């Protein structure tokens, strides 16, 4: 979901400082700017960490999982209560870990999202920095830059 | 699949009418409910709530549990669940039953038998003896008035 | 904080200015109480017993018996918070724009900070009171386009488990046909032992015309209006019948008993319009400010709320 | 702490909002004393 | 919560409650069932009777089409209250039991309209007329259905004699056991009404 | 007349505190920070920072509450059955109540220890067929996310084998802030047996046992160590601190066996009777235990 | 806790003590990096130089 | 010798239901006199 | 003395905790 951490049996050990920032809980982005611009928007499923296209059908347009030609921003985290999304405009650039599709995704590859918002091999949408890395059976997170839509 | 539903209503009820209000999910136990009945407690597989369970083994290593069945395998009647400690509450099929029971997607006096998955339907090695007629509380979730007493 | 923060001091005199929410016609002193919550959920439990069979007959010896049941419901009331942003003069400005009878910008339509909050909480008012009534926050005419809202968000008009009548399309000019949906729904409601208190009619400007012709040959002395409230009078152990009248509504009728018993209100003290610290400021005249408000908290029983609708087909 | 009140002085928004909220619940009750049925 | 468990005196509370329930509407339909329908009816012991169910009483039903018209309903009424017979007790007071719909129709005004002139008010005084300008009383219960029951206050002609344990009340037998569940045991007494015949007016209006 | 149980010796008393539930859970919240990025060079102008990430991991602890039936004489009906120095029926095995209820809660105590040491409920002697328990519900053999070594079957002997799987899992521990506390170890008397050798030419005066001791020392700030024996392990070895901040046991007052107030009453003159007792509540932090299995396949 | 949000003294506190577990690596090692790895090693200056280095 | 009054002290379960007996017809009663039609 | 069976438990369980607080005092590593 968001936090998996909840349902834990033992206490944590925080002692050491490094090899403790790749997990699913770390919301936002490694590196945020304050003049980075943030949309709230109600969604459907479970968008989190992953591209997200605006859906219109009555209600207001919301937000899911998807990609290709329609991706419109990619969700950075989410409040359940409330069942909103927090987004970031594919207008505006981003740096953190997202959801890939498979561990196949090495550094220097070129990113796309797929129809399910994850991060594939290949427009351009993204370039990875780092190796995808498991979390959960099917998680993968990878860190990754986005800088938009580009041929 | 649930005794007690998730989603909390979000009105009040009235408490104004007296029929018609025991036709609901979570009404455990037995419509006639003796107090010589015989009553075991065991390990549950799944949701074997209000329906017809077998005793199942496992590798050996745990104990024995009960999970939804019927054939020849029928053990008891799941009356109620702890969701806490997952323990199904058994009626043995060697006591009698009288209560609402899940029935597969009838009319009072019609013979019914358990199939594979804990559910009565309309028939040879049970008896049960439907009470009243089938009462949808889901699209999908039907119940019955039945009596069981025993084999065949 | 006066001394330091000029906005503050701004809507501090110019909070009385602001006309008191409509709403409160619609309920009684008792049937509201505030609770102390911005975003999240209240829940409350009631417990129900119920027959599980016929009772059984006491004769020789028996030890099987028919068996009484018991069950519990959760309520649980959702409120959310949400928020609007508005442009104004910056306080340094007002002297370079201040005219001979008024300040501002007429050109580009930009107001002083007092007058600006002042409006701006008007119009929010106005959502306010038409959430609390229709159940449903839009913008538009038409009433699409609406704001995807939580769950256990309801109102009078959309609540659930109540008396819902629907006059035909052809009948719609007849207030005979409408009366007799009346009735029909009022024979419907289920208000118990909590009869006794008084009733409250809601309807559009067209039904308010209309019940004002003769009762129908036609009478010379009594009204469709004095026709429903002795109608009403017969259910509420003749008890007061209030009826008003709300532009917002069209086409519909909403009658509900004042008994807190039945149905309250329990808002978030910070459900009207509040003003936010955060001031956004430039190198321009032009600022911006942010107001406050919080949704949600209406708690009805089943069956205790009337609500007619007029077809207009 | 109510804005009806001159002798009343803040002194944070924290005690402004209450302020404000107080001055609410106070309007309606007012109203509600003032209004005839 | 989640077993659905509560403490004695709320359980014993509630059940009394709705043992009370069960009672009133066994007093007034004269039958005994837990289903809106009414069928599966507890087999009861006969001489066992209700204010509805009552035998050798005067019967009127208002008829399909009429289901609307006061003053079909009221027609029919005259002519049940003309065919009771109170004999030499008719300066006594007179009870009605409506259901809610007819309830509502009462309140009509009398029909061009009479002013100052209801329904209610001509039925007043049809029934003073033969009860020796007594007060008759109007109530509305739920529990009816297009019945309407009209019926005099004298324990002369009607009497109500019900067993001193009608009401609810607590058994010594509580059962107990090893856990935390018991079980305990209500008892209540049925029957006990007595009137004479041709004294009861029962009106019915037949929908479908 | 109840012989005290003998886990209290495998903790400290500060490590012990009592907490008033029969069934049910408790959950306590923890706080941890962590870093996202490498840090900024603050030169010039520069708007995009890196970030610090925090997090909350909620902890639940299970209860589970249980029970045991057993039959005795009649309180009026033990007359006709005591003698002159034996009391009760011997050829069918029947007891006063007091006896009965002693051994039974005798019985209870040795299986509630059995439990505290391992985290596992059964009663065969192979370990199968044991009780399915709740989650969150472990001993200090069976606690997840600790150190775990192995000694292969062929070195089941070799004490230098033994004590280099030790010294790993010993540098494998993570005490941290907490390393100024003293060390508990528990062992089987086979592995007690083999402690007493002298340690390998053969030394003098140096033993395997006083090495371990030494090696724990180093870790622990030369705090003190304490040895036990328990002939319910069995090929293991386990190996953690005494100290509160680390590993808590927060078990239900009601956790040792309570009698019943029913009683199974009759004609006859066999009653029955119940006994009561709760299980669980072990918090431990990760990968502050040590546990070393002996392999024989 | 659903959102993983804290006062500002807690957070605070939480942040210092893993900046100073930083400095103590860097002054230890003469490099500074968040992996256990060792690897994407922050770029510095010369004439910067731990004990190790 | 009813359940009404706090100087009652029933000795047995006969009592309790013949006090339980009494209250129910005082409240029928008490109901009656207070009944305005 | 116990009045109650309530009170009869909650003896036992505080004589259980002194007879644990009793050994920790006497115990002797």
């Amino acid at each position: 979901m968001k936090n998996p951490q909840h349902d834990a049996s033992l206490l944590s050990n925080s002692n050491e400082f490094r090899d403790k920032n790749v997990e699913f809980f770390a919301s936002g982005g490694t590196r945020t700017s304050k003049f980075d611009k943030l949309e709230n928007h109600p969604f459907l499923g479970y968008p989190y960490k992953r591209g997200v296209k605006r859906v219109i059908q009555h209600y207001e347009p919301h937000v899911e999982a998807g990609g290709g030609e329609d991706l419109y921003g990619i969700c950075i985290d989410i409040d359940e209560f409330s069942k909103t999304a927090t987004i970031v405009p594919i207008t505006n650039n981003f740096e953190g870990y997202l959801v890939a599709k498979d561990s196949t995704v090495k550094v220097k590859d070129k990113l796309i999202f797929n129809k399910d918002g994850a991060l594939e091999k290949v427009t351009i949408n993204a370039t990875a920095l780092t190796d995808a890395k498991q979390i959960s059976n099917e998680v993968y997170l990878v860190k990754v830059a986005v800088f938009g839509n580009k041929a | 699949l649930m005794k007690n539903p998730q989603q909390d209503s979000g009105l009040l009820s009235n408490s104004i009418d007296f029929r018609d209000q025991n036709l609901i999910f979570s009404n455990s136990g037995g419509v006639c409910t003796s107090s010589k009945d015989k009553i075991e407690n065991y390990p549950a597989k799944g949701y074997p709530y209000k329906r017809g369970v077998k005793l199942s083994f496992g590798d050996g290593t745990t104990e024995l549990e009960v999970e939804a069945g019927g054939g020849d395998d029928l053990y008891g009647v799941c009356s109620d669940i702890d969701e806490f400690s997952g323990m199904a509450t058994v009626i043995p099929i060697t006591n009698n039953f009288t209560g609402y029971l899940t029935l597969k997607k009838v009319n009072p006096g019609d013979k019914l038998n358990f199939n594979q998955h804990g559910e009565l339907e309309k028939v040879k090695s049970v008896n049960a003896i439907a009470l009243s007629k089938a009462h949808k509380l889901t699209e999908d979730l039907f119940i019955v008035l039945a009596s069981v007493f025993g084999n065949r | 904080l006066f001394d330091e923060n000029y906005y503050a001091k701004a809507v501090a005199n110019i909070i009385g200015e602001v006309k008191d929410p409509i709403m409160y016609k619609w309920f009684s002193p008792d049937q509201i109480e505030d609770v102390d919550l911005q975003m999240g959920y209240q829940k409350t439990v009631k417990w129900d017993a119920f027959l599980n069979a016929n009772p059984t007959t006491i004769a020789n010896e028996v030890n099987t018996i028919s068996t009484i049941g018991f069950s519990s419901e959760v309520v649980r009331l959702n409120y959310l918070k949400l928020q609007y942003k508005f442009r104004h003069l910056k306080q340094t400005s007002e002297k370079f724009y201040t005219s001979d009878s008024y300040i501002g910008d007429i050109n580009n339509n930009l107001l002083p900070f007092a007058q600006a909050y002042k409006l701006a909480s008007s119009e929010i008012i106005k959502l306010i009171n038409h959430f609390v009534l229709t159940g449903t926050v839009s913008i538009q005419k038409d009433g699409k386009n609406q704001k995807r809202l939580l769950p256990n968000m309801y109102g009078l008009l959309n609540m659930p488990e109540q008396i819902k009548e629907e006059v035909a399309s052809g009948d719609k000019d007849k207030m005979d046909k409408i009366f007799e949906k009346i009735e029909a729904g009022l024979s419907k409601l289920e208000l118990g032992d909590e009869f006794s208190t008084p009733m409250m009619v809601i309807v559009d400007p067209a039904t308010s015309l209309k019940l004002v012709k003769p009762y129908a040959a036609a009478s010379s002395c009594e009204k469709w209006e004095d026709v429903l409230i002795q109608t009403i009078k017969a259910i509420n152990n003749r008890e007061d019948v209030y009826i008003e009248t709300s532009n917002l509504l069209k086409h519909k009728i909403l009658i509900y008993p004042l008994n807190s018993e039945l149905i309250k209100f329990k808002p978030s003290k910070y459900m009207l319009p509040t003003p936010n610290e955060q001031v956004d400021k430039d190198s321009t005249d032009v600022a911006h400010s942010y107001i406050d408000f919080v949704l949600g908290g209406l708690l009805a029983t089943r069956k205790t709320i009337l609500q007619v609708n007029i077809k207009q087909s | 702490a109510s804005l009806l009140d001159s002798n009343f002085v803040p002194i944070n928004f924290t005690e402004f909002v209450q302020a404000i909220s107080n001055t609410y619940k106070q309007r309606r009750i007012q109203f509600y004393e003032n209004l005839k049925r």
